[PDB]
C-alpha cells in the first residue's frame, strides 16, 4: 500500500521497494520538484530552512566555546602560547585500553584528551578572550542565539507570519540593506569591539561588560573624531618590544596602519585590523545607499542592466531582460552566491596563510596547514556546486524567448568554441606539464641532474620585485629606494611590509623557483580541466547532437539507454560527477605544493624542495614516503602512541576510498541479479521466512550509485590527506 | 559556573551513542515503514 | 472546561471525553485513537506507582531511616541476587494477568479480579482523583530526585531549608539556577507564542 | 509508471512494436505516412523503460521516447 | 515447477521443523516468546563471557558477559517490538502470531525469556 | 473474434523444476500463465532457466512477470512458429487477458484500435521546462 513517507512526493510513496527511502532522503530539500509547490511556499521553505541552518552553525560554535572552556586549557595556554598545545576536548571511551589513556593524556589536562587544530585559541586570544569564564558566557549567548534562530524559523511558517511573494523579491530592499547592515553595521561594530575590548586586552588592560562604560579606548575621548583631527587616534603606537597581554611597551593609538606583523606574535597589528574594519564598514555602509527602495533616489537595477549594451552590437542586447532571468530564477543566484562565497574562502585561505592575523598562529604549524588545506577544499567543493547550479538554471529556469539576444542566449549560440578552447587549454597544460616532469624525471634517474628543463618562473618573481622583494634584484616600483610609488609610502605602511616581506622566515611571497613553476602549471591544467568539464556540462545540459532534448529529461537522469552508440554518463549531473574527481585532484596538488614548502620551511631546508619539486619521484620520496614514517609507526607490535588514531584514521581512509571503487566500476545489474537470488534464498528457507521485508530489496539505481560512489571516494580522500598533514606535521613539530 | 559534574560524560557519551540512536533509528524506522490511510 | 493556560484550545483530539482533559498535547502524540488508550493506562499505572513511592519516600525521612537513595546499599536480611529472581518471577504473573484485564475491560486489575474494588467505591468522581493525584505524584517524585541530585538531604529537609529563607534559598539560587530561570521565562512566554499563531 | 510518448515523425515502420519485450507499444491505422499506420502506446502500465523501442527507431530525430516516471513493480521488472 | 531435493522433502527434517516452538501454530504467541527467548539467551551467554574483554579477570568475567547477554537480549526485543510495528499495520487456519497482538505479546515473552535464560546461564556456571 | 477464457485444468509441458520459478508475489500479488498450441512434442527453452518439453495439443506454465511469458511467446513465435496468449492471474482468481490484446499481433495494425500516448507534433516543438514548472508534481514537457 501507499506509505506515509515520503510526504512530499506521491510517486515515491507508491514505491514498494528499498528505492523508496533512498530517493525520499535525497529529494527532501528539492523543493521544486514536490507535489503541489508553488513559487511562494518555494521561497517560504527556503526562508525557514535558512533560519534553520543560522541555528544550527551558531549552536555548532557555541558547543566549540563550552568544549573549550570545560575542557581546554586556554588559561594555561594565554601564558605560555609558544610551548602548550591547545585542547580540543577530553576523550571518554570505553574501548581504550591503559596505554591509550596514558597516551592521549597531554597538554596538562587529568586524562585523555584532544590537541585542537583548528585554531580557535589564538583567534579567540587575539579578539580578547582571557579566562575559561568569557568562553562559557560566550558558549551560553551563541546558545541564546541559535535557540531564536530556530524560533524565527518555526514563527516565519505560521500564519499571519509568512512573507509574501513579493517580499522575496525585493532586491533593490535586500542589497541596500544587506550592504549597509549586514556587512557595514557589522564591520562597523567590530571595530568597536576591537578598539573597546581587543586592543585594551591586549595591551594588559580588562575591559569587560562591567567596565567598558568607564574605560576610555583612547586617552583624548572622541574629541578628535569630532572635531577631524583624526591623526590624532595614530599617535604614540606599539613599539617593536611590545608584549603581547601586557603593558610592556604597549601604546595609545587606535586606528594606525603600520603594515607588516607584530614582532612577538608575528601576527597583524590590532589596530591595524580596527582601522581595516573602520574604512570597509563605511565603504560597505556608503555602498547600501545605491538602490531606490521608497524616497525617489537610488537605482533600478533593471534599468542599468539594460542601458548596459555596446552599440555595435558586439554582445547583442547586451543584459536586456537579464534582471527578469535571474530575480525570478533561484538557481542563478545561488550559482552566483556560491562561486562568489569559493573564491572568497580561496581568497580566505591564501590571505591567512601568507598574512597571519592571529598572535601565536605562524608557529603552530598545524593549524597554519588544517586551516588551508581545510578552506581550500571548502572552496572546491563549493565552486562544484556553483557551476552544478548553473547547469541547474539552465535546464530549469533559462527561457530563450526571454533571453533573446542578450549575453546569456549568445554563450550558448558559441558554447563550442568555449568548450574547444577549454579542451585545447587543458590538453596544452597537461602535455606540457607531464612532459616536463618525465624529463625531469629520466634526467634524474639517468644521474644526470642538470640535464633537467628548469624554467624560472621570471614572471611571478617580477611580481614580487613589485612588491618590494630584492632578492631576484629587479630593482623597480617597490624594489627600487627612488620610485614614486616607494617614497609616497615610506611614512605610512612601506616600512613595516617591506621588513616583513624581505623576512624569509615568514610565509609572506615565499621564494619560488623552477619547481614553483611547474607545480603552478599543474593547478592552472586542474582548474582548466575542472572549468571544462563543469562549463561542458552546464552548456549541453539543454541538449546536445547525441540528446537534442536533454532538457525533456532534467538535470539529472541515469542515461538515455545503450542507443545510438550508447549514451552513458550524458546528464549534467554526471559532468558535475566527473568534475568532481578532478576538484579532488586540483585540490590535493594545491594542498600538496602548500605542505611540501611550508614543511621544507619549517624544517630550515628551504634547498630541499627546491631540489626535489622538479621531478615527481622526488614528490613519491622525500615528501609522501619520508613524511608518513611517523604517521604509519602510531601502533605497532611494541605498543602505540597518542599518534595511533591518525594512522587508524588514514587506515580507514584508505578503506573508505576503496570501498568507493567498488560502487564506482561494479555497475547496477550484477548486483540486481545476485540480489534476485538473495530473494530466493530467503523466501526458500525455514525458520527464517516467517520475517519477511516491507520493502522489496532492489540494487541502488545508477545515479544512486554514482552518488555513494563519489560520497566515499571524498570521504575517504579527504580522510586520508586530513590524518597524513595532521600526524607529520605534529610529529616533526 | 556551568561546569558539569565529573560524572557527565561517563552518562551522557553512553546516551548519545547508544540510547538515543536506538530510540531515534526506532522511531524512524517505523515512521518510514506506516502505511498511508 | 479550565485548559492549560487562560485560552487554550483543544488539538481536535482532546474534545474532552476522557477524565482530566485540559488540550494539552504539543507533541500530538495522542493522535491514534489505539494509543490513546495504551498511553492513558500508562499515566494511570505510572501515576499510582508515583503516588505509592512518594508516600514511601516521606514516610521514611519522618522516622529517620535511610535515604531513598542509599536504602538499597543498606544490608538487608536477604540476598539481592535472591530478591531479583523473586522479583521478576512474581511481576511476570502479575504484569501478565494485568495485561490480559487490560484487554478485555479496558482499565487496570490485581491478579484475576479486573475491576478491583472490595470496597466498592468506585464512581466516575473517584477515577479522575486518582489521575489528578497520580499527576501531582509523578511531579513530586521528579521533584524528590531532583533535589535530591543538586542538594541532597531530603525532601522534608529541602522544605525545612526553603523556609529558613525563601528568598534567597529557592531553584534559581542553586546550581541550577539560570537554566531553570530561563526556561519559566521560555515557558511564561510560550502561551503567547501559541495565541499569535492558532 | 514511464511516459511513452510516440510524435508525428514516425513512418509506421512497426519496428519499436516487434523489439519491444513487455507489449507497450501497438499499431494503429493513420494517414500521416506512406505506411498508414502510426505506433501507439495503450499499454504504458507494462512498460519497463529498457528504450528497446527507442534503439530500434530510425526515424532522426526519434519517434518514441521513453521518459522515467515513477517506479512500480511492473517497471522495475520484479518477479518477487 | 519448483525444484524438490530429498534435503527439502525428508520427513524426518519436516517432523524436526514443526516441533519447534515457531512452527507449532495453536499455542499462545507469549509462550512461544518465552521458549525462544530462554533458547536463545543461554546460549548468548556463551560468547560474551569467554570472549570479552574481561575474561581474564577472575570473579567478573560471567558478570560482565551475562550483562553484555541481558543488553543484547533487550536489543532484540525492541528489534521484534519495531519489527511487529511496521508488519502488522492491517487486515489451514491464520496464525495468530502473524498480527499486531500477537507480535507484541511474542516480544514481550522473548524478552522474559531471554533474561531468564541469561540469568540461568549465569548460575550455572557457579 | 472473442476475449478467450483461462482453463486452468490444462496440462503443462513437461518439466522437472527448477529455482528460477513462482515466489511469495504469485501468492499475494499477481502472477502470470501463458498458454498455446502445438503441434508435436518439442523440447524448448524457459525462460526460467532449462529444458522443457512441450506437449501435443495446449500447454500451460506460469510465470512471475509479463516479460517472461512475452520471451516465451518471441521463442514459440519465431522458432516452432505457434501462437501463443497470456492472462495475469491475482490471488482472488481474477483472469485478465493480455496479449495479444485485441486478438492480433500488435505488429500488424487492427482495425478499432485507437491511438494514445500520441503527440501531433515532434520532439523540437516541446516547450522548455520553465512553462511546465511549478506543476503539480514533476512534468516533463513532452507530457503536455
Amino acid at each position: 500500500a501507499t506509505k506515509l513517507f515520503p510526504k512530499f512526493s506521491q510517486g515515491l510513496a507508491q514505491d514498494p521497494t528499498t528505492r523508496r527511502i533512498w530517493y525520499g532522503l535525497a529529494m527532501a530539500h528539492d523543493f521544486e520538484s514536490h507535489d503541489g509547490m508553488t513559487e511562494e511556499n518555494l521561497y517560504q521553505k527556503i526562508f525557514a530552512s535558512h533560519f534553520g541552518q543560522l541555528s544550527i552553525i551558531f549552536l555548532w560554535t557555541s558547543g566549540n566555546l563550552f568544549h573549550v572552556a570545560w575542557q581546554g586549557n586556554f588559561e594555561q595556554w594565554v601564558t605560555d602560547p609558544v610551548h602548550i598545545r591547545p585542547i580540543a576536548h577530553a576523550i571518554w571511551d570505553p574501548h581504550f585500553g591503559q596505554p591509550a589513556v596514558e597516551a592521549f593524556t597531554r597538554g596538562g589536562a587529568s586524562g585523555p584528551v584532544n590537541i585542537s587544530t583548528s585554531g580557535v585559541y589564538q583567534w579567540w586570544y587575539t579578539i580578547g578572550m582571557r579566562t575559561n569564564q568569557d568562553l562559557y558566557v560566550g558558549s551560553v549567548f551563541l546558545a541564546l542565539v541559535s535557540a531564536i534562530f530556530l524560533f524565527a524559523g518555526w514563527l516565519h511558517l505560521q500564519p499571519n507570519f509568512q512573507p509574501s511573494l513579493s517580499w522575496f523579491k525585493d532586491a533593490e530592499s535586500r542589497l541596500n540593506h544587506h550592504l549597509s547592515g549586514l556587512f557595514g553595521v557589522s564591520s562597523l561594530a567590530w571595530t568597536g569591539h576591537l578598539v573597546h575590548v581587543a586592543i585594551p586586552e591586549s595591551r594588559g588592560q580588562h575591559v569587560g561588560w562591567d567596565n567598558f562604560l568607564s574605560v576610555l579606548p583612547h586617552p583624548q575621548g572622541l574629541t578628535p573624531f569630532f572635531t577631524g583631527n583624526w591623526a590624532a587616534y595614530a599617535q604614540s603606537p606599539d613599539t617593536a618590544s611590545h608584549v603581547f597581554g601586557t603593558a610592556q611597551g604597549s601604546g595609545q593609538a587606535i586606528l594606525t596602519f603600520l603594515g607588516g606583523f607584530h614582532p612577538q606574535t608575528q601576527s597583524l597589528w590590532l589596530t591595524d585590523m580596527a582601522h581595516h574594519h573602520l574604512a570597509i564598514a563605511v565603504i560597505f555602509i556608503v555602498a547600501g545607499h545605491m538602490y531606490r527602495t521608497n524616497f525617489g533616489i537610488g537605482h533600478r537595477m533593471q534599468a542599468i542592466l539594460e542601458a548596459h549594451t555596446p552599440p555595435s552590437g558586439s554582445l547583442g542586447a547586451g543584459h536586456k531582460g537579464l534582471f527578469d532571468t535571474v530575480n525570478n530564477s533561484l538557481h542563478f543566484q545561488l550559482g552566483l552566491a556560491l562561486a562568489s562565497v569559493g573564491t572568497i574562502t580561496s581568497l580566505v585561505a591564501q590571505h591567512m596563510y601568507s598574512l597571519p592575523p592571529y598572535a601565536f598562529q605562524a608557529i603552530d604549524f598545524t593549524t597554519q596547514a588544517a586551516l588551508y588545506t581545510h578552506h581550500q577544499y571548502i572552496a572546491g567543493f563549493i565552486m562544484c556546486g556553483a557551476f552544478a547550479h548553473g547547469a541547474i538554471f539552465f535546464i530549469r529556469d533559462y527561457d530563450p524567448e526571454q533571453n533573446k539576444g542578450n549575453v546569456l542566449a549568445r554563450m550558448l549560440d558559441h558554447k563550442e568554441a568555449l568548450i574547444s578552447h577549454l579542451s585545447w587549454v587543458s590538453l596544452f597544460l597537461g602535455f606540457h606539464t607531464l612532459g616536463l616532469y618525465v624529463h625531469n624525471d629520466v634526467m634524474q634517474a639517468f644521474g644526470t641532474p642538470e640535464k633537467q628543463i628548469l624554467i624560472e618562473p621570471v614572471f611571478a618573481q617580477w611580481i614580487q620585485a613589485a612588491h618590494g622583494k630584492a632578492l631576484y634584484g629587479f630593482d623597480f616600483l617597490l624594489s627600487s629606494k627612488t620610485s614614486a610609488a616607494f617614497a609616497n609610502g615610506q611614512s605610512l605602511w612601506l616600512p613595516g611590509w617591506l621588513d616583513a616581506i624581505n623576512n624569509n622566515q615568514n610565509s609572506l611571497f615565499l621564494t619560488i623557483g623552477p619547481g614553483d613553476f611547474l607545480v603552478h602549471h599543474a593547478i592552472a591544467l586542474g582548474l582548466h580541466t575542472t572549468t571544462l568539464i563543469l562549463v561542458k556540462g552546464a552548456l549541453d545540459a539543454r541538449g546536445s547532437k547525441l540528446m537534442p532534448d536533454k532538457k525533456d529529461f532534467g538535470y539529472s537522469f541515469p542515461c538515455d539507454g545503450p542507443g545510438r552508440g550508447g549514451t552513458c554518463d550524458i546528464s549534467a549531473y554526471d559532468a558535475f560527477y566527473l568534475a568532481v574527481f578532478w576538484m579532488l585532484n586540483t585540490i590535493g596538488w594545491v594542498t600538496f605544493y602548500w605542505h611540501w614548502k611550508h614543511l621544507t620551511l619549517w624544517q630550515g631546508n628551504v634547498a630541499q624542495f627546491d631540489e626535489s619539486s622538479t621531478y615527481l619521484m622526488g614528490w613519491l620520496r622525500d615528501y609522501l614516503w619520508l613524511n608518513s614514517s611517523q604517521l604509519i609507526n602510531g601502533y605497532n607490535p611494541f605498543g602505540m602512541n597518542s599518534l595511533s588514531v591518525w594512522a587508524w584514521t588514514f587506515l580507514f581512509g584508505h578503506l573508505i576510498y576503496a570501498t568507493g571503487f567498488m560502487f564506482l566500476i561494479s555497475w547496477r545489474g550484477y548486483w540486481q541479479e545476485l540480489i534476485e537470488t538473495l530473494v530466493w534464498a530467503h523466501e526458500k528457507t525455514p525458520l527464517a521466512n516467517l520475517v519477511y521485508w516491507k520493502d522489496k530489496p532492489v540494487a541502488l539505481s545508477i545515479v544512486q550509485a554514482r552518488l555513494v560512489g563519489l560520497a566515499h571516494f571524498s570521504v575517504g580522500y579527504i580522510f586520508t590527506y586530513a590524518a597524513f598533514l595532521i600526524a607529520s606535521t605534529s610529529g616533526r613539530f | 559556573p556551568f561546569v558539569p559534574p565529573s560524572w557527565a560524560p561517563s552518562v551522557f557519551v553512553p546516551l548519545t551513542g547508544l540510547v538515543l540512536p536506538a530510540i531515534a533509528m526506532a522511531t524512524l524506522f517505523v515512521y518510514i515503514e506506516k502505511e498511508a490511510p | 472546561r479550565p485548559m492549560w493556560y487562560p485560552g487554550a484550545t483543544a488539538p481536535a483530539h482532546l474534545d474532552g471525553s476522557m477524565l482530566g482533559d485540559y488540550g494539552f498535547d504539543p507533541l500530538r502524540l495522542g493522535v491514534n485513537k489505539d494509543n490513546l488508550k495504551w498511553f492513558r493506562e500508562a499515566e494511570l499505572t505510572n501515576g499510582r506507582w508515583a503516588m505509592a513511592a512518594v508516600v514511601g519516600i516521606l514516610f521514611t525521612d519522618a522516622v529517620g531511616l535511610p535515604k531513598f537513595w542509599t536504602a538499597g546499599a543498606e544490608k538487608y536480611a536477604l540476598d539481592n541476587q535472591t530478591l531479583a529472581l523473586i522479583e521478576v518471577a512474581v511481576f511476570a504473573v502479575l504484569e501478565g494477568k494485568r495485561y490480559e484485564i487490560y484487554k478485555k475491560t479496558g482499565e487496570t486489575g490485581f491478579l484475576s479480579f479486573a475491576p478491583f474494588d472490595p470496597m466498592g467505591m468506585k464512581s466516575e468522581e473517584m477515577k479522575l482523583k486518582e489521575l489528578k493525584n497520580g499527576r501531582l505524584a509523578m511531579l513530586a517524585f521528579l521533584g524528590f530526585c531532583s533535589q535530591a541530585a543538586v542538594y541532597g538531604k531530603g525532601p522534608i529537609e529541602t522544605l525545612q531549608l526553603h523556609l529558613a529563607d525563601p528568598g534567597h534559598n529557592n531553584i534559581y539560587t542553586s546550581s541550577v539556577g539560570p537554566e531553570t530561570a530561563v526556561t519559566v521565562a521560555v515557558l511564561c512566554v510560550l502561551p503567547m507564542i501559541i495565541e499569535a499563531t492558532k | 509508471a514511464h511516459i511513452v510518448k510516440i510524435y508525428d515523425t514516425c513512418i509506421g515502420c512497426t519496428q519499436c512494436v516487434r523489439a519491444c519485450p513487455l507489449d507497450v507499444l501497438e499499431m494503429v491505422p493513420w494517414d500521416g505516412c506512406k505506411a498508414s499506420q502510426m505506433a501507439s502506446a495503450p499499454r504504458t502500465e507494462d512498460c519497463v523503460g529498457c528504450k528497446r523501442c527507442e534503439t530500434a527507431c530510425p526515424t532522426d530525430f526519434l519517434s518514441v521516447r521513453v521518459y522515467l516516471g515513477s517506479e512500480s513493480t511492473r517497471s522495475m521488472g520484479l518477479s518477487y | 515447477g519448483m525444484l524438490e531435493t530429498p534435503v527439502t522433502s525428508a520427513p524426518i527434517v519436516a517432523t524436526y521443523l514443526s516441533n519447534l516452538p515457531a512452527y507449532r501454530t495453536g499455542v499462545a504467541p507469549v509462550l512461544r516468546g518465552v521458549e525462544i527467548g530462554l533458547a536463545h539467551g543461554f546460549l548468548l551467554a556463551g560468547p560474551f563471557i569467554k570472549l570479552g574483554p574481561l575474561r581474564n579477570v577472575p570473579e567478573t568475567a560471567e558478570i560482565a558477559g551475562s550483562l553484555s547477554a541481558a543488553g543484547l537480549v533487550l536489543i532484540l526485543a525492541l528489534c521484534l517490538s519495531i519489527y511487529g510495528s511496521a508488519q502488522f499495520q492491517s487486515t489451514v487456519a491464520r496464525d495468530p502470531l502473524f498480527s499486531a497482538d500477537g507480535w507484541s505479546e511474542f516480544a514481550a515473552g522473548f524478552l522474559v525469556g531471554g533474561e531468564a535464560g541469561v540469568a540461568w546461564a549465569y548460575v550455572c556456571t557457579q | 473474434w472473442t476475449v478467450p477464457t483461462l482453463n486452468p485444468d490444462t496440462p503443462s509441458p513437461i518439466f522437472g523444476g527448477s529455482t528460477g520459478g513462482l515466489l511469495r508475489k504469485a501468492q499475494t500479488e499477481e502472477f502470470y500463465v501463458i498458454t498455446w498450441e502445438a503441434k508435436k512434442e518439442q523440447i524448448f527453452e524457459m525462460p526460467t532457466g532449462g529444458a522443457a518439453i512441450m506437449r501435443q495439443g495446449p500447454n500451460l506454465l506460469k510465470f512471475g512477470k509479463k516479460e517472461q511469458c512475452l520471451a516465451l511467446t518471441t521463442q514459440l513465435r519465431n522458432k516452432f512458429k505457434l501462437t501463443p496468449c497470456f492472462y495475469r492471474v491475482f490471488p482472488d482468481g481474477k483472469v485478465q487477458y493480455l496479449h495479444p490484446a485485441d486478438g492480433v499481433y500488435p505488429e500488424k495494425v487492427n482495425a478499432g484500435r485507437v491511438g494514445a500516448n500520441q503527440n501531433m507534433r515532434r520532439i523540437g516543438q516541446n516547450v522548455n521546462p520553465i512553462k511546465v514548472k511549478f506543476s503539480g508534481r514533476m512534468m516533463s514537457p513532452a507530457e503536455i
